[PDB]
């Protein structure tokens, strides 16, 4: 009953720029920080971002730091990712995610996306 | 609301009110250089016969 | 950033066997830790919470134990649908880290 449904995957010139969009119906939505999580083809699962519940602190990978901005829009109930400058190793699926944390989201049920292909080429 | 919480009342009279500052902040970030040049070589270190 | 291994990162066994696969964090992680399960080509379900807590949905067939640095993911037995790649998550410091995943095949 809970769906959350990505877009904006497809081919990307290196450098270019993406807006990956989560709509997100069922759960109540914005009292859950949410999560954005990437998996290469191939390789394991990475972490990309997460934004809490009112959009205040958002938080970024290690590698990620800068070239990607993470937001929500609580009146549609959406989550956005702005990817800008692209190189080859961000060709993913991408998932947009709601982790059981319990320290920082502190959430309780795990709801995950179904995940875009983004492919960098 | 905003308006008045500036004026600290809960009237506001006809009329132009100041209230915030609007700036647009940014979104990408590049960094700029010059090609280069030399690139003294390990080319004849690291891989001599 | 938290670093985390996994050990085996390649695993056989048949029906029946029993399965441990170590977690291994850089720093302290005191229990807060995930355990997912990844069926190829779908999303991952999670299986254990805060490392020893399992939830709701999933057999009894998993556990989980361990502290500190050191983590264990025991499979008592492996049905044909606990085919799969199991990973980590710490929780502590942001950014969360993943594991690399182990991935479990029939002999
Ligand atoms: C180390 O030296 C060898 C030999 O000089 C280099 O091998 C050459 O590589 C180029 C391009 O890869 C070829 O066109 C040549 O035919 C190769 N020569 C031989 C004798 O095999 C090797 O590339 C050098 N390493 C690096 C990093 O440049």
């Amino acid at each position: 009953e809970v769906q959350l449904v990505e877009s904006g995957g497809g081919v990307v010139q290196p450098g270019g720029s993406l807006r990956l969009s989560c709509a997100a119906s069922g759960f109540t939505f914005n009292s859950y920080g949410m999560h954005w999580v990437r998996q290469a083809p191939g390789k394991g699962l990475e972490w990309v971002a997460f934004i809490r519940y009112d959009g205040g602190n958002k938080y970024y990978a290690d590698s990620v730091k800068g070239r990607f901005t993470i937001s929500r829009d609580n009146s549609k109930n959406t989550l956005y990712l702005q990817m800008k400058s692209l190189r080859a190793e961000d060709t993913a699926v991408y998932y947009c995610a709601n982790l059981k944390d319990s320290r920082y989201s502190g959430s309780y049920y795990d709801y995950w996306g179904q995940g875009t292909l983004v492919t960098v080429s | 609301s905003e308006t008045k919480c500036t004026l600290k009342s809960f009237t506001v009279e006809k009329g132009i009110y100041q209230t915030s500052n609007f700036r647009v902040q940014p979104t990408e970030s590049i960094v700029r250089f010059p090609n280069i040049t030399n690139l003294c070589p390990f080319d004849e270190v690291f891989n001599a016969t | 950033v938290i670093w985390m291994t996994q050990s085996p990162s390649s695993l056989s066994a048949s029906v029946g066997d029993r399965v441990t696969i170590t977690c291994q964090a850089s720093q302290d992680i005191r229990f807060y830790l995930n355990w997912y399960q990844q069926k190829p080509g779908k999303a991952p379900k999670l299986l254990i919470s805060d490392a020893s807590n399992m939830e709701t949905g999933v057999p009894s067939r998993f556990s989980g134990s361990g502290s500190g640095t050191d983590f264990t993911f025991t499979i008592s037995s492996l049905q044909p649908e606990d085919i799969a790649t199991y990973y980590c998550q710490q929780y502590d410091n942001l950014p969360f880290t993943f594991g690399p995943g182990t991935k479990v095949d029939f002999k």
